[PDB]
């Protein structure tokens, strides 16, 4: 019951998911080969949320791996956990995407999406009662942006009542390593609007800044950035797998995080995050966890929530803690900071409290915020897009692959419209 | 035989029932595997387990309860846990997805798929009864299963049975503390079945029990396991005179004759007076006089409310233990002497005394003390309308902008039902303005 | 001596008989090599093995059964298996090719080649009888041997014997689940002998027993070995009062006097009420009252049917074990009280109670539990016509295009016999419309 | 009882049957010399279905080997199992067939068929009660097409009530290695119509595609293609040899697979088929076996059943499995896919369940389908035939051997007629 299909697409989405299937596979005691070596009986009662049981008490993840280039598939097989996945879910072409949205959404992605959805329906039709999906991808590439939003817009035509959410990486102007990333991100925010139930927007500039300032890492790699993201992805569906005092599924969050539809772009966040050495100096309590989840420098999206108002937030606590301190600290924040919360919604905060903390610490927490300050993201893209497109720069790599300009200007205008949807619900009483 | 059916709906409804069915197993001397121990060659029905436990032959006591949830997770704590062969396997009913804080899912989409399975199980317990008293529905206003499914079930239980009493033990939303953002939409929509189908609805909330744990009991950091043991002492005292001997016993119908004036004036708040920690239970004078005054105190309420802002209409004093009735009349006449406590001008015989012999049971690992005496006070007052005005205002804020409405309409209900249930609760609040005021010519 | 001849035709008919002849060997204490053990210097006919087992001299018990199949494969599991010297070698009759889902082969081409050999063996068992009661023919509607051969045999058994009762225990085709594509052609053609030659025909189907195993018994994945043990408990209870002592014993002819109104109204559906797994057989109240209600439940039927859509005409309650008759009358009068259970308006004495002392036997490796009490309910109702309308519709689809007809015509029958057997079953379905309706002037 | 005479003819039919008598001879524990070395007592109770017992507990197969060229006979004798067959059943001429239908059906095949049928009647007259026959041959050669259909049309004159079925290889336009194969296949489909009770049509393009995609073989040989075909041929007559819970003979299938006569062309299929390595990742259960038997890429005929409707199918399960899961999974397919089944026949599927799985795996299955989509085969031949014959290409190699054009145009028209017999029973209510 309540299964989750995982569709990691591209280079960035596969690197996150390969680190994601190393955290979940530690929470349930899965061996790198696939056997079970846990000690708690709760690690198997809801292991079918992610893992199909196979012959001889081996546990195969319900993950589908997509790329348009065989190289990242060869890395994941040859990594620590290449043994864990099933070899029939490594779907890949040969000709690369080009960091091009059109080449992965129209020419060479539509050729492949028949051979991917036929594998998606092998996972979904074997489940007892499927709950939803999850994409891990990257707004800014060819396969994560283009091929990811072709996969999305072909599942809502077949599974039109399941919770589909994405853990998508959005670009930032401070950290660029792709010239054409505004074209590739605007054309996929337009798809994420009409097709997705929750969208956990993540940046990379926000993830070095957590590693630099909070974690005090000296040389961060991508393995450290994906390690933060994978701690969020496990934290959201915790009450789905472990028993709690309050429970919150994927659908239960989406009911009371999303006031109006089309406003489904969330800011994730994790707590505790300390440096090594400075963990003997922090006492672990509920007022300690709450201060990290609402400080701006512990957001995995490069924004400041002081430039807006939280519509709604959610806080998922994991550990043997009380319920008064959860219900009081989540109260003492939205009265001390009542100018940073929308006042036509009383009690903007949802508390979820599980019973099982992670396997090395007590009392973790996860912050998920629906803030109006996320228009800072969509305007930094829609200023770069409208500065290139007004000169039609780098455009023949898109119009040569089947597209035309009418798809651009529509996608630019739908990005600029939802900026004026968080703007209305920020201000005006 | 004075039998009662307990119905536990949703996560809060199940998780209170873990605290209730812990307690009756201790009051009657039943091991967690349903067994009474071998040192009882006495009257079991003279200890009267037979209102909460049907005796299976060959020495086995299975409860008269059904745990329903739309989520598999909460009832699987009862399988195993410790009560894994206390309950019959077919009276622990799980769905596959919860209603997920959505009244329209619990009442229309998901709830109709197990409603035939729940009702068919209640008939198998209704047929085992000889002298069925009524139903004990536990839920929470402000869930999806606690509100949507319970509204679906109380419609069907009124058609099949009707003449039986159907008591509700709800958890009402607290004014400052809330855990759900859509918590006010699910409470206006459960208003219709609570006033129409139930016969006596109780309300508690978590803030008013947090304060009792912190002040009267000195627990610095309560969990829900601390709170539900306090709900269970209210229930264990209310249904006590069904199943223990005592002077002045009170059936479940002698409440409603003496507590409910008019058929829409049936929302009484409960208290419980000796909530005293075991260290503070020394230095005590826990007599009949001090325990009667504590129920009328506005700080010891189980609802965030103040009965000095409205007038009482009836009370119902239920005492357990070392209680002599002449001590009670000397304590009533002090309560009627005080001018802080306003009765209405059509009451004049104030309220009803029930007394029982069986003193309360101390739960091992519990927070309470071992007292000789305890009082539950069920009492109608006009001050419970003030808790309703604090929640209409939260509904009227969010529904002014039609915020979370698109989740509810796309699951099986219409936009127009919000405007009917808002008027429906505004009519009760007009009834309490018109029942409290004395009449002239 | 109250002897009965069991006839097991086809693969389903043999394979039920493996589950029946397992059970009587345990009820009477007979080892699989036909031997009663040496610790019985008592009345064997006082335990009355002598309705299913003719006692060969020098201590040997050989059954009163004949296994017939047109296929060699199924009866060769009985040679060897474990019952390889329980049965006489000449009463296990195999053909060489099966009828192969073809009524015309089982009735005309292949069936006439062994029909003289089968009938000659029945006379050698009919001559060993003193007080022969009747025949117990087991088959399946929707085979070739179960339908074609059994139609051939029941013609010949009516000419030789006639006055004897001839009970049938058929397996009827299920509405959604089917295993044969030509399953409806072989069921319309067996209609003629089932109503004309048998005297009381029973029907079961595999879906309605799959659901009982999954819901009442919590078997997740049943096989046919699970199901045929449930058929065998119906048979072991029906023929029980022939061979055990008890108050209110019922012969096989006291059914037909009390169950069959008119000579074409002889198709009663059976149930069996305590189908309870051994873990669920704790937490039990398996009294006379609860086991009487379960037979009238529309979910516990052995046929995919709903007796709330038609009216009952008779019932026949057969109880085994720790049963006192005053408990039965208090349970009947609750059944007549309910308005969901509609009797007809020419019944008024509702139905017949039989009681037996011998409690049921738990098969080792079985799925059932060890109960004190059990009830088979044979009951005529007008709702069995609805199972027939769901199968006429499948026949009327395929025979509209004359699909599989060329296999049947080229084996020994004509095209015109389809149009006679379709009208013949449509006349029974007109009889149940005209027997259920009360009369006015 | 219920014996089977096996008449393998030609090169392709002998190579399949030589691999076929190595699978059956493993199922019954037959030594390569012919002795018995089994361990289960069920391997001998019905061994007379295929094997005559000879002197000294040796078990000789009831197979008759036909060729018009001595070379393939020399290969089978010198193979692994040349010791197993009787040397009086190696019937062969000297002058080859020419990949010519006329030369093997009229000139040099009719000269030999007297010396073959006289050997067929030595096998058939010694049986207790013979059930039927089986040809293994090849539509596309000289001996498999021509000589095979002369043998067939001379047994129905003598054994006119026995189940004769063929396991015949049909050509495909994607894989050609014979120029005149449309002439040789159209002239033998015309014979298979009026003379055969079941016809299991197999392609080679459908058998590489199983080896490439499903089995993940790198270098498939003919020994791999015949290994698949031989697993079908054993699977069909399983309930004839081993005890089961439901039984299904050759005649029992033909009753309820063939609605109207002349519609007797079946699509075979086998399950499970995994790659090596990816068998620790698949759990073996009845919903797992059912998904392979109805996927299009596990058909041994190069067709897609989505271009038609199954008239009837059959599923023969081998193993200790339940009967509810068989009766429910065969139900959950023909309701989910009710637009792919003919709706004037309720319950198109026949279930057979044996008790004995193959000797290396539990729970195998065999899919046999009577689909209307087999007109895709007969039109791809009847377009090539009518493009050569309208110019009378390669015709004097046929009219020189006794034939004339009147045999062609009749055989072309009977192929084109049964295309309009699956077409009527596909559509029109
Ligand atoms: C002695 C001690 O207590 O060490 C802690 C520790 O020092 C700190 C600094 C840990 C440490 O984490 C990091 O330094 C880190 C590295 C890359 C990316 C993100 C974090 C720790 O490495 C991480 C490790 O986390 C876990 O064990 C969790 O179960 C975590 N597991 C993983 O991420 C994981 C890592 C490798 C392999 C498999 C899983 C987790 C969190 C959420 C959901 C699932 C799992 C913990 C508590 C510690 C160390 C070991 C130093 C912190 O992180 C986490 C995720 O707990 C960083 O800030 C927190 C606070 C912890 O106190
Ligand atoms: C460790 C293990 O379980 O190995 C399996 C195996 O890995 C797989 C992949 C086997 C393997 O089969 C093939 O790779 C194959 C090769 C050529 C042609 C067809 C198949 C296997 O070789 C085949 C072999 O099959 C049998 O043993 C059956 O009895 C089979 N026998 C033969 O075909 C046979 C082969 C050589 C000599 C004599 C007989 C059979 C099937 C139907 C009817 C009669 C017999 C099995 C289960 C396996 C191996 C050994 C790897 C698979 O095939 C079969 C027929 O079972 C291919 O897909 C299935 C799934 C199996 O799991
Ligand atoms: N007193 C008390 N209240 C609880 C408890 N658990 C949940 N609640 C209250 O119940 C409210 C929400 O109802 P839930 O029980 O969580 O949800 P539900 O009724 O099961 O329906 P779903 O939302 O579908 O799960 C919360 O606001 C809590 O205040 C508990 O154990 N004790
Ligand atoms: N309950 C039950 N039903 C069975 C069993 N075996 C077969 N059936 C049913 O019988 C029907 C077909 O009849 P079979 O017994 O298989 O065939 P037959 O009567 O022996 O006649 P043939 O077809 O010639 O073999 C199937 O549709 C099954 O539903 C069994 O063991 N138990
Ligand atoms: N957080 C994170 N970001 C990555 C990783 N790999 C690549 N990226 C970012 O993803 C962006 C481009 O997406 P890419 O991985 O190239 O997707 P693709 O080309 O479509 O497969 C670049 O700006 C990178 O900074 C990774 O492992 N972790
Ligand atoms: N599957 C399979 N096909 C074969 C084999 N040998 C030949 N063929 C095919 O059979 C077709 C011709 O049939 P052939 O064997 O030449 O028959 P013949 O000349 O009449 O004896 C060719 O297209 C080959 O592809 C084999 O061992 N297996
Ligand atoms: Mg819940
Ligand atoms: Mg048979």
């Amino acid at each position: 019951m309540r299964e989750i299909v995982h569709i990691q697409a591209g280079q960035c989405g596969n690197q996150i998911g390969a680190k994601f299937w190393e955290v979940i596979s530690d929470e349930h005691g899965i061996d790198p080969t696939g056997s079970y070596h846990g000690d708690s009986d709760l690690q198997l009662e809801r292991i079918n949320v992610y893992y199909n049981e196979a012959t001889g008490n081996k546990y195969v993840p319900r993950a589908i791996l997509v790329d348009l280039e065989p190289g990242t598939m060869d890395s994941v097989r040859s990594g620590p956990f290449g043994q864990i996945f099933r070899p029939d879910n490594f779907v890949f072409g040969q000709s690369g995407a080009g960091n091009n949205w059109a080449k992965g959404h129209y020419t060479e992605g539509a050729e492949l999406v028949d051979s991917v959805l036929d594998v998606v329906r092998k996972e979904s039709e074997s489940c007892d009662c499927l709950q939803g999906f999850q994409l891990t991808h990257s707004l800014g590439g060819g396969t994560g942006s283009g091929m990811g939003t072709l996969l999305i817009s072909k599942i809502r035509e077949e599974y039109p009542d399941r919770i589909m959410n994405t853990f998508s990486v959005m670009p930032s102007p401070k950290v660029s390593d792709t010239v054409v990333e505004p074209y590739n991100a605007t054309l996929s925010v337009h798809q994420l609007v009409e097709n997705t139930d929750e969208t956990y927007c993540i940046d990379n500039e926000a993830l070095y800044d957590i590693c630099f300032r909070t974690l005090k890492l000296t040389t961060p790699t991508y393995g450290d950035l994906n390690h933060l993201v994978s701690a969020t992805m496990s934290g959201v569906t915790t009450c789905l797998r472990f028993p709690g005092q309050l429970n919150a599924d994927l659908r239960k969050l989406a009911v009371n995080m999303v006031p109006f539809p089309r406003l489904h772009f969330f800011m994730p966040g994790f707590a505790p995050l300390t440096s090594r050495g400075s963990q003997q100096y922090r006492a672990l309590t509920v007022p300690e966890l709450t201060q990290q989840m609402f400080d701006s420098k512990n957001m995995m999206a490069a924004c400041d929530p002081r430039h807006g108002r939280y519509l709604t937030v959610a806080a998922i606590f994991r550990g043997r803690m009380s319920m008064k301190e959860v219900d009081e600290q989540m109260l003492n924040v939205q009265n001390k900071n009542s100018s940073y919360f929308v006042e036509w919604i009383p009690n903007n905060v949802k508390t979820a409290v599980c019973d099982i903390p992670p396997r090395g610490l007590k009392m973790s927490a996860t912050f998920i915020g629906n803030s109006t300050a996320i228009q800072e993201l969509f305007k930094r893209i829609s200023e770069q897009f409208t500065a290139m497109f007004r000169r039609k720069a780098f455009l023949h790599w898109y119009t040569g692959e089947g597209m035309d300009e009418m798809e651009f200007t529509e996608a630019e205008s739908n990005m600029n419209d939802l900026v004026s949807e968080y703007q209305q619900y920020q201000d005006a009483t | 035989m004075r039998e009662c059916i307990s119905i536990h709906v949703g996560q809060a409804g199940v998780q209170i029932g873990n605290a209730c069915w812990e307690l009756y197993c201790l009051e009657h001397g039943i091991q967690p595997d349903g067994q009474m121990p071998s040192d009882k060659t006495i009257g079991g029905g003279d200890d009267s387990f037979n209102t909460f436990f049907s005796e299976t032959g060959a020495g086995k006591h299975v409860p008269r309860a059904v745990f329903v949830d739309l989520e598999p997770t909460v009832i699987d704590e009862v399988r195993t846990g410790t009560y894994r062969q206390l309950f019959h396997p077919e009276q622990l009913i799980t769905g596959k997805e919860d209603a997920a804080n959505n009244y329209a899912r619990g009442h229309y989409t998901i709830g109709k798929e197990i409603i035939d399975l729940v009702l068919d199980r209640i008939r198998k317990l209704a047929d085992q009864c000889t002298g069925l008293q009524g139903f004990l529905v536990f839920h929470s206003f402000g869930g999806g299963t606690g509100s949507g499914f319970t509204s679906l079930l109380m419609e069907r239980l009124s058609v099949d049975y009707g003449k039986k009493s159907k008591l509700e033990f709800s958890i009402y939303p607290a004014p400052q503390v809330s855990t759900a953002v859509v918590e006010p939409y699910n409470s206006i929509l459960t208003t219709h079945t609570t006033l129409e189908h139930s016969d006596c609805a109780f309300m508690v909330d978590n803030e008013a029990i947090y304060d009792i744990c912190r002040r009267n009991l000195d627990i610095e950091r309560p969990t829900y396991t601390n709170l539900n043991r306090l709900i269970s002492q209210i229930v264990s005292s209310i249904t006590a005179s069904l199943r223990f001997d005592g002077a002045l016993n009170v059936d479940l119908t002698e409440f409603q004759t003496n507590l409910v004036p008019y058929p829409r004036i049936h929302f009484p708040l409960a208290t419980y007076a000796p909530v005293i920690s075991a260290e503070k239970a020394y230095h005590e004078q826990l007599s009949v006089a001090e325990i009667t005054n504590a129920c009328f105190e506005p700080a010891n309420q189980m609802v965030k409310c103040d009965p000095r802002h409205g007038k009482y209409m009836a009370c119902c004093l239920l005492y357990r233990g070392d209680v002599v009735p002449k001590d009670v009349n000397a304590a009533i006449a002090t309560i009627k002497t005080k001018r802080s406590i306003q009765f209405v001008d059509w009451c004049p015989t104030g309220f009803k005394v029930g007394i029982n012999y069986q003193p309360p049971t101390v739960v091992p690992g519990g927070d309470l003390a071992k007292v000789q005496r305890a009082v539950c006070m069920l009492s109608n007052t006009t001050a419970i309308a003030e808790a309703w005005a604090r929640l209409d205002h939260k509904f009227d804020l969010m529904y002014a902008k039609r915020a979370f409405v698109h989740w509810y309409v796309g699951e099986g209900m219409e936009e127009g039902e919000f405007s009917e249930a808002r008027e429906d609760m505004a009519a009760l609040e007009k009834d309490y303005e018109e029942v409290g005021v004395d009449s002239v010519e």
